[PDB]
């Protein structure tokens, strides 16, 4: 499964997850793309920002669903 | 009575509508997202634009009080 | 022998098709014609769903028989 992050620079990476992963798996692989620790990533989808222990399935993330990151 | 691509080109017309409507859905998405960012980040600007102004009446205030007890000092040692 | 394979929007394709042919086989029979995949077909044929491991005689589907075809339909 495959979903899109967009940065506030407007580039778009592409992770490939799966419907279990937690939030806190996606930024470790932000983490792993990009360099930025999760510590220092908020994640947004659908206008509200996302929890580290709740899954993607949990907010109906799904394929080609696209996360916002902003950083703190 | 299917010609050649004919039940094809309604199954590709047919995929191509549940496409759209994928986008249009996340359109709806990725809009509710960006006008959050935008707020979060004008939240975000305008909190450091009070914390700054506070530090800058802290400071010219510390210059009046300073100067006043300059002036006490400099009557004090000069007579 | 020749088999009918019908849509809900009307339509009818021919096939040329043996008895002992499984509806996998079927199937695929469809994609090479038009272009549809078999996992995004459903056949259909006296009131039940066709599984792929059966063969048109074990439904006991005869020369122009005819096949209901119901598309499965995927952006996701
Ligand atoms: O939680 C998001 C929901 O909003 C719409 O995009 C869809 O109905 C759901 O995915
Ligand atoms: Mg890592
Ligand atoms: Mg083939």
């Amino acid at each position: 499964m495959q979903i899109f992050v967009k940065t506030l620079t407007g580039k778009t990476i592409t992770l490939e997850v799966e419907p279990s992963d937690t939030i806190e798996n996606v930024k470790a692989k932000i983490q792993d793309k990009e360099g930025i620790p999760p510590d220092q990533q908020r994640l947004i989808f659908a206008g509200k920002q996302l929890e580290d222990g709740r899954t993607l399935s949990d907010y109906n993330i799904q394929k080609e669903s696209t996360l916002h990151l902003v950083l703190r | 009575l299917s010609k050649p691509g004919e039940l094809r080109r309604e199954y590709e017309e047919e995929i191509s509508k549940v496409a759209a409507e994928r986008r249009a859905s996340e359109e709806e998405e990725n809009k509710a997202s960006e006008e959050y960012i935008q707020r979060l980040l004008a939240e975000e600007e305008e909190e450091e634009k009070r914390q700054a102004e506070k530090r800058r009446r802290a400071m010219e205030e510390q210059l009046k009080s300073d100067e006043e007890l300059a002036r006490k000092l400099s009557i004090d040692i000069n007579n």
